[PDB]
This record gives C-alpha cells, structure tokens and sequence, in this order.
C-alpha cells in the first residue's frame, strides 16, 4: 500500500514562533509544450490514389475532404498563432553589453554562445540534443518561425530581464545595475535590502551552484522531457496508424483498388469500392477529430505558457507556486523543440529557530504593536524583527505604533520601549 | 475564386489543388520465358496414329 | 505500379523478390530478366498554394509548390517549396503573408523577403548607472473577447426524411 | 479588421450551417438523392437498401456537424471563462499581474458590450522621458550605512538624493527616509555623503 508521505508534527503552542535565520536560493525547471507538427492531408491520394474512375466515384459523394482540408488549415494557423503569442511579446531585440559582469552572478549557461554556429546557450543545446520520410498525400508543413528566430526571441528576453529588470515589459527599457534589481526583488517578497547587500557574495555563489546543478540534472535524467517527447510520439504514432489503415480490408474481398478493378466487373466492383471508400473516409474523419482535440489541448497549454512568460518573466508574481516552489524571484526562459522551458529562481528559507512571541507590549498603560515585524524573545530580552528573516532590533517608538490601552488585547506582556 | 466560391478573394494565401507529374511510359518486366512445349513432336510427326 | 525506377543500393537475398518499407509499400524491386535491384520512388508530388494580395488591390498572383525542388517543374527556392511569380529581396520587413521557414511575401509587384524580428535596441548597462522616468503617459487599449456563440437546434426527423 | 474574432465566430457558425444544409443534395453513391423519386421508380426490395445508404450518410454528416459544434463550444467556453476572470479582476479591482489587463502598469478598465462578445478598455499607465543617473547602493556616514526605505539613491553629479523608483522626485537625504543597518565595510559600492538630520 502506497505511503502518502513522512509523518510530521509541528510543535504548535500558544505563544511560540519559528523564524528562519538563513536562506537557500533554489532553481527549478518547468517544461511546457507550445505547438505540434503542422500536417496537411490530401483527399484523392489518400482515399484511393491514381485511379481517375475512383475520383469520379468520389466526387459525387460530397465535400467531406474539403471540410478536412479546412480543419487542418485551421489547426496549422492555430499552431503558428500559438507560437507567436508565446514568444513574440517584445517589439525590440535587446542586446547584452559586451562585458558580462553582473556583480558575481554567472550567466554563461543561459546566455547565447557565439562559439556554437547555432548561437544557442548550453542549456537549450542540451535540450535540442535530448529530444529526438515516406508520405502518401500526408504532408508536413514547416513552422513559420524557425529555431533560430525562437532563439533570437529568447536571447532578447534574457537580455531585457538581465539589463533592465522588469521595466522593459511595461514601457521603455530602463537600465539598472543587477545587484539593485535583486535587492528590489527581495524587497518585493518582504525581505529588506541589507540582507542582500550583506550577503551578495554568498547569494552569487549559491546561484551559480544551483544553475550548474540544474544543467547537470537535465544532462542526467532522460525522463525530464516527457511532456515534449510524448507530443512527437503521439503525432508519429497517429500518423502511422492512419497509414496502416490504408491497407485494411474493410470487409471488401480485396484491399487493392487495381486488383478489384481488374478481376471484377463494374456490377459488384462498384459496391466493393463504395465500401472501401466509406471505410477510408471514416478513418480519416476519426484522425481529423483526434487532431482537433489534441490541438485544443495544446492551445490550452500554450495559453498557460504565455501567461507564465508574461507574469513570471516580465515581472515578479506573488501568486503561490505559480512560478515555482517557494517565494518567486525571477525566471529565465529557454527554447525547446515544440515547447519552452523555464528556469524559476526562487527564495527558500532554511535553518529556522524557536522564539517566544507576544502580540503587543504594554508600556505606560499604552499597547505598542509592531509596525513591520514581529516581537520575539530569546528568553530575557524582547526585540522586533522582520517576518522572513532573523534580524533582531531594539524595540523603539519609531518602528512601533501605539493603539489603545493594554487591558483589552489578550496575551500582552510587560516591557519597556526605548525612545531615541 | 472557384475554390472559395466567391468572385472576390481577400488578401492572403490559399490552397487550391495538387501538382502531379503524369507518367508517360509503360515498363513490363517478366522473365526470359524458355519453357517451350513439345508441340514440335506432336505436330511435325511424320506418321500419325489411327 | 507507377514511379521513378532508379538504381538500388539494396541487396536482396537470392530468394527475395519484393522490397517493402515501414509503411508496408513497395519500394525496391528485382528485375526478372536481368537480376538487378531497382528502387521505386513515387513521382514528384505536392500541393499548390496561391499567394494573392487581394482581388481589390490587383490580380497578380505568385504560386508556391509545396515540397518540390525547383528543377522538377522569377523563380525562388524556399524550405517550404518552389516559389514562382515573386522576386526575392535582400531587405527585411514585417511578415505580411506567411509562407513558412521565416519567409513572408507582400505586394509593393509581389516581393518575398525574410521576416524581420524587430527593431534592434542595445541598452547601456553599467554597475553605477540607473535611469528614472521624468514623465508619464496615460494609455488606453482595447481587448475583444468572444463570449457566446449562436444557439442552434436541429429537427432530426425532418432533416433526414421530411 | 479590429473585430476579427467576433466576425470569425459568426462566419464559422454560418458556414457550418450552410455546409450542413448543402449536404442534403449529395447522392452518397445512391442512384438518386430524392425520397419520392426512389419510392416511385423502384419497389421496396432495393429501394430499402437505397434509403438505408442515404439515411446512413445523412446521419453521419449530421453527427460530424454535432461534433464540430461541441469542439467549438468548448473553445468558446474557455474564452468566456477567461473573459469572466478579466472582468472580475481588471474591472472590479486593480491587477498586479503584468500584461493581464493591458500593456504597462494597469490602473482601471471599463467594459463594453458587443455582438457575441465583450470589449474592454484597459486604461494603463506608461512611463516616458527617461533620464540616466549615477546611483549608489547605500550611503556610509559616520561608520553607518544608510539604506533607502522605499526610494533609490541618485545623484546628478555633485549632490545625492533619494527618489521613488517610478518617478523623478528628488529629495534631501534625511534620517527619516533612510534606515541604518550595520557599518559601511561589508556593502560593496557604498559611497560617502552626509545625511541631514532635521
Ligand atoms: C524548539 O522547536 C522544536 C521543533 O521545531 C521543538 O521540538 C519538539 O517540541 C515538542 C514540544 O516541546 C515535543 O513534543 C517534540 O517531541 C519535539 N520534537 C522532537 C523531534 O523531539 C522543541 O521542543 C523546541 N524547544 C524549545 C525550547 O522551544
Ligand atoms: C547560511 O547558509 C549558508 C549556506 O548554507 C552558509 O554558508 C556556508 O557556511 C559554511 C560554514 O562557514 C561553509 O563551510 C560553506 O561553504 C558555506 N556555503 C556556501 C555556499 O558558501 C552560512 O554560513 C549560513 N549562515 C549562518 C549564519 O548560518
Ligand atoms: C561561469 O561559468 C563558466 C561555465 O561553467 C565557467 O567557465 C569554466 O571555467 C573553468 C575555469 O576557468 C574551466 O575549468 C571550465 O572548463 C569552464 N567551463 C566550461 C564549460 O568550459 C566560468 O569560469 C564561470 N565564471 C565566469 C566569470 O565566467
Ligand atoms: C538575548 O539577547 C540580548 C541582546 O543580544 C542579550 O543581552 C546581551 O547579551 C550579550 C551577549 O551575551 C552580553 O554581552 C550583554 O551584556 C547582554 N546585555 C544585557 C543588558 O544583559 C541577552 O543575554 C540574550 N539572552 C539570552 C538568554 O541569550
Ligand atoms: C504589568 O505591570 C502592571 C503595572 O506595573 C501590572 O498591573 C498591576 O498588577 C497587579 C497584580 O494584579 C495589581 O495588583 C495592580 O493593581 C496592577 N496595577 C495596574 C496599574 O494595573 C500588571 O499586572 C503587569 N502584568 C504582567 C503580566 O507583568
Ligand atoms: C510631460 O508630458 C506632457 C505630455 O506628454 C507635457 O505636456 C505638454 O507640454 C507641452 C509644453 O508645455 C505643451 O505644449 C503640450 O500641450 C502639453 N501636452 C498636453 C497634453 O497638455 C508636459 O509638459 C511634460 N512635463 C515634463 C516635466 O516634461
Ligand atoms: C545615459 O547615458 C548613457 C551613457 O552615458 C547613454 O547610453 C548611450 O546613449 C547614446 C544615445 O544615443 C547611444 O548612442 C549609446 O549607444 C548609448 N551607450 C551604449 C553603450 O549603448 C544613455 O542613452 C543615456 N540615457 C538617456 C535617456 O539618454
Ligand atoms: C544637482 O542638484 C542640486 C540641487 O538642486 C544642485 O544644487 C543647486 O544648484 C542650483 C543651480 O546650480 C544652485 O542655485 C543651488 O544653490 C544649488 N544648491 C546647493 C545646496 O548647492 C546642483 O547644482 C545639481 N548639480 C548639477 C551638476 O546640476
Ligand atoms: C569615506 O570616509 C572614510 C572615513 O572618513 C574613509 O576612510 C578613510 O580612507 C582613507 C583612504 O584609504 C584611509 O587613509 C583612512 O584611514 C580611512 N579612515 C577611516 C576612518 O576609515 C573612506 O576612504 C571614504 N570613502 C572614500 C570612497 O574615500
Ligand atoms: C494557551 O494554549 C494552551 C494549549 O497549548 C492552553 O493550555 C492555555 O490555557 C492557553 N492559554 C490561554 C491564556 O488561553
Ligand atoms: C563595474 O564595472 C566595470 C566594467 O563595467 C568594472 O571594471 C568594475 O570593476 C565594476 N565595479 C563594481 C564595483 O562592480
């Protein structure tokens, strides 16, 4: 019987709190398909082929394969629009400065590599290397945007999100030094800038180590790209099934049009051909409907990917777990075959510590509440510190505000409040 | 225009029909049949049966 | 069968007569008179698409044959196929009429160009320089979303029989 | 061409109905496509088979139309759910999601009705007329590092100010709009300046 997870019981008590004293910069990946292969089917070649009398028999049946061509063209233009919406979100091609020094952060793995003739970062090159004819009227149309243009959009988005923060996504691009952008991002998640500026070297080292581990993990696990591999697998196997259905008997005496024509007179040859063409039309209808359903699902996935690109990348999202586990900081997109891969950089607290807390401090018959933090106590003294980090500070009258007397709240404690 | 069943065609790209190269020769290939029946003995016999 | 008979590098076993692909179709054959192996390829086939700038503007059109080399038919060769009736231009513009593999055509006669990604814009980044806006601009944008489609009901008996 | 989507919906439905109607005039391989003609020209023994073929073809066509309608309805329902979300968030409030309610910083939106759809008017705020500045992360003063509470330290070249991020409103650096944290030894890039005290 499967085990849901390890037992855990947090020591909840009436007046105790736990506050982190350290953090851990984490990088996670998320793989999203965007579009599949654009295919177009041919009516006459698939249904029977090169028999003119067969086409004469078919043309009086109706305009079914006209509808099929219409639906497949709709699917193809939908795929192109999906790619356009996901990637074409900036109207300028931003270019990184020639000297790549960003206060210790190392972006060599995700920035484009001029050494490669393909102009791709090592991560997306690994992605391309980690993802893997004869046609009877079954055409495969090429996508409008080649891989190079997609890589160009990815490079532009990366340059914009490194050089100019998130401002380029809401107007003109305004440059800003990277450490200040990262301090802004911490200030977004409720941690003051001094925490960053006193830990810039450690944060940079953790970021570099995390991105290296991500590269290695992608290089190692082959099952990570299932969400992209299965799309190609589904398309290929459906196409192969459709091809196999061509040589099916469908209840006729023979599976070959020419043999039926040669060995049989028109009286029953007409009936056999009618049965065969009806069966093949039914199979083609089934394939087209399957393609439509897959197109709807892929379009939903592409819309989700576009939302992620717009929110996690172009800005900072406060939605929980929308852009990775933990508090979101910023995300980097990466191109992939028939999809896109995100690198969510997230802030994760660690090394918690027990403390004794109180709701308010009674002093001179006045109750002082914390203004931006929480009251703690190492056992003897009382300090006020920010919620997400242990930064003890002497309680004063400028980081607290007074409200009412100290006989109405519950759990108030007695202490003094220094005045500067 | 015929495909759209309209007299005015809007700007864009449209699919009309298929291009096919028509074959113009026939190549029958069968072995060098060399199984001649003994009709020479049956017909060119000097003396026939009663 | 019908196709293009070509020399085959495939080596049939002495008893082997036909060759078959994954699609279970004939591709390699052995000649009964002279024992040689020949390939069969279907004659060059592809769909036809017509690029038009709109009948209102003009009548000139450029035709694209999908997935055929240009030697098997103002001629241009693309990844999508052989493009005739349009001239290729070293310049670049926005994509007006999509074609495929980064090629788009438009009417100026008919010209085909590689689509332009966007306006290049390098931003000066340095570790002691910041840019602060000194003004603003209130912008109003629109967004159209379909909500409900037309409700229809069918009468099966009268449609089928009447 | 601004209203492409609603026109596409209307045209799609109209052409689907038109195709379904024109499907009646198809022989489906039968010798005729009229009930009365087959009834009058042939006796039941084979007229039954002819009618069977015709009715099977017509039912198949109608079922195909029904499936197409179902798929289009599912897509329209997804779009309508998105529209309801956009209404509830951009209209009945203010959104912090980027580009969800228009390009740029969102302020407020107004809805407008339309045939088989809804049209939004996203009023958005867009900065302009940017100006470069020389900036420092923190200010060292008497061995103490002063960080901005909400602004960022800028300097036109000789004097230093603190100003809000999204607009240029220079202010004199005082001890109330800056908060002290440690000495000026660990911060990288800290500069020297005085901090006025009121
Ligand atoms: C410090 O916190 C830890 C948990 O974060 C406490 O450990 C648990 O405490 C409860 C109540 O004392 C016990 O019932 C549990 O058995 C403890 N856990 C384990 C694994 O033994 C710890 O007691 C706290 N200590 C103080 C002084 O607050
Ligand atoms: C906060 O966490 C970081 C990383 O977990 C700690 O940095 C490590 O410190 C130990 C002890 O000096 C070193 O051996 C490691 O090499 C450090 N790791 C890195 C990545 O530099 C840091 O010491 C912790 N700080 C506190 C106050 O606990
Ligand atoms: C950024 O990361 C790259 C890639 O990991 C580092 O390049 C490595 O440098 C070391 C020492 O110079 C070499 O032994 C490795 O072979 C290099 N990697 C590769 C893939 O060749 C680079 O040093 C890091 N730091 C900077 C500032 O670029
Ligand atoms: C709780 O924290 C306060 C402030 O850090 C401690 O008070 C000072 O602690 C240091 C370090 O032991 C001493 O050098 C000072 O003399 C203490 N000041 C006073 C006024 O006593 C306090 O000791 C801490 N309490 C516990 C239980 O760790
Ligand atoms: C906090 O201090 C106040 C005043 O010093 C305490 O209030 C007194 O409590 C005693 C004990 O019941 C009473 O006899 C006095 O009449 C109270 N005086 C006033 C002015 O209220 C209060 O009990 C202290 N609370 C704690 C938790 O230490
Ligand atoms: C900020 O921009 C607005 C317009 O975007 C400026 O207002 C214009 O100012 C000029 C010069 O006085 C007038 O001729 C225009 O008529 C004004 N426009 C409008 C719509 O009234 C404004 O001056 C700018 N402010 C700064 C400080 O640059
Ligand atoms: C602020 O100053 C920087 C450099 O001092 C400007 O960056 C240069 O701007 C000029 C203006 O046309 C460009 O030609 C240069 O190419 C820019 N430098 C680089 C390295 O690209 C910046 O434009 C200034 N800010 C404003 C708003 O003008
Ligand atoms: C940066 O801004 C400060 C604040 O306005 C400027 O200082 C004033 O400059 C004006 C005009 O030059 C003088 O009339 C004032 O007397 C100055 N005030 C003080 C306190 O010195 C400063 O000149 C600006 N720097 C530059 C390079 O323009
Ligand atoms: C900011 O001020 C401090 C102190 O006023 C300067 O520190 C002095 O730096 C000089 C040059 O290296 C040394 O000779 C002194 O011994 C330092 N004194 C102290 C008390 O630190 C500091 O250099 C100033 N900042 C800059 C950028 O010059
Ligand atoms: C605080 O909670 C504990 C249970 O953990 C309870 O026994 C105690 O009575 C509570 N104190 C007050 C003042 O309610
Ligand atoms: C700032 O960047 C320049 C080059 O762009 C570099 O030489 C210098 O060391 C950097 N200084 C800091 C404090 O980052």
């Amino acid at each position: 019987t499967m085990s849901l997870g390890a037992e855990n019981s947090v020591a909840y008590s009436n007046n105790s709190i736990a506050i982190p004293t350290n953090f851990t910069i984490s990088v996670t990946t998320e793989i999203l398909p965007v579009s599949m292969t654009k295919t177009s089917v041919d009516c006459t070649m698939y249904i029977c082929g090169d028999s003119t009398e067969c086409s004469n028999l078919l043309l009086q049946y109706g305009s079914f394969c006209t509808q099929l061509k219409r639906a497949l063209t709709g699917i193809a233009v939908e795929q192109d629009k999906n790619t356009q919406e996901v990637f074409a979100q900036v109207k300028q091609i931003y270019k990184t400065p020639p000297i790549k020094y960003f206060g210790g952060f190392n972006f060599s793995q995700i920035l484009p590599d001029p050494s490669k003739p393909s102009k791709r970062s090592p991560i997306e090159d690994l992605l391309f290397n980690k993802v893997t004819q004869k046609f009877k009227g079954l055409t495969v149309l090429p996508p409008l945007l080649t891989d190079e243009m997609i890589a160009q959009y990815t490079s532009a988005l990366l340059a914009g999100t490194i050089t100019s923060g998130w401002t380029f996504g809401a107007g003109p691009a305004l440059q800003i030094p990277f450490p200040m952008q990262m301090a802004y991002r911490f200030n977004g998640i409720g941690v003051t800038q001094n925490v960053l500026y006193e830990n810039q070297k450690l944060i940079a080292n953790q970021f570099n180590s995390a991105i290296g581990k991500i590269q290695d993990s992608l290089s190692s696990t082959p099952s990570a790209l299932g969400k992209l591999q299965d799309v190609v697998n589904h398309n290929a196997q459906a196409l192969n099934t459709l091809v196999k259905q061509l040589s099916s008997k469908f209840g006729a005496i023979s599976s070959v049009l020419n043999d039926i024509f040669s060995r049989l007179d028109p009286p029953e040859a007409e009936v056999q051909i009618d049965r065969l063409i009806t069966g093949r039309l039914q199979s083609l209808q089934t394939y087209v409907t399957q393609q439509l359903i897959r197109a709807a699902e892929i379009r939903a996935s592409a819309n989700l990917a576009a939302t992620k690109m717009s929110e996690c990348v172009l800005g900072q999202s406060k939605r929980v777990d929308f852009c990775g586990k933990g508090y979101h900081l910023m995300s980097f997109p990466q191109s992939a075959p028939h999809g896109v891969v995100f690198l969510h950089v997230t802030y994760v607290p660690a090394q918690e510590k027990n403390f004794t807390t109180a709701p308010a401090i009674c002093h001179d018959g006045k109750a002082h509440f914390p203004r931006e933090g929480v009251f703690v106590s190492n056992g003897t003294h009382w300090f006020v510190t920010q919620r997400n980090f242990y930064e003890p500070q002497i309680i004063t009258t400028d980081n607290t505000f007074v409200s009412g007397n100290c006989d109405v709240v519950i759990g108030i404690v007695n202490n003094t409040v220094y005045d500067p | 225009k015929c495909t759209l069943k309209s007299f005015t065609v809007e700007k864009g790209i449209y699919q009309t029909s298929n291009f096919r190269v028509q074959p113009t020769e026939s190549i029958v290939r069968f072995p060098n049949i060399t199984n001649l029946c003994p009709f020479d003995e049956v017909f060119n016999a000097t003396r026939f049966a009663s | 069968g019908t196709g293009v008979l070509t020399e085959s590098n495939k080596k049939f076993l002495p008893f082997q007569q036909f060759g078959r692909d994954i699609a279970d179709t004939t591709d390699a054959v052995r000649d009964p008179q002279t024992l040689e192996i020949l390939d069969i390829t279907p004659c060059s086939f592809g769909g036809v698409s017509v690029i038009t700038p709109g009948t209102n503007t003009s009548n000139q059109v450029a035709v694209l044959y999908q997935g055929v080399n240009c030697t098997e038919v103002n001629v241009f060769q693309t990844r999508a196929g052989c493009l005739i009736g349009a001239e290729y231009v070293n310049n670049s513009y926005e994509c007006d009429i999509p074609i495929g593999a980064g090629i788009c055509a438009s009417y100026q006669s008919i010209i085909a160009y590689t689509m332009s990604l966007g306006a290049e814009n390098s931003v000066a980044y340095s570790n002691n320089s910041i840019a602060i806006p000194t003004n603003f601009t209130i912008s109003v944008t629109t967004e159209i979303l379909p909500v409900s489609m037309t409700k229809t009901s069918v009468d099966c008996t009268m449609y089928i029989c009447g």
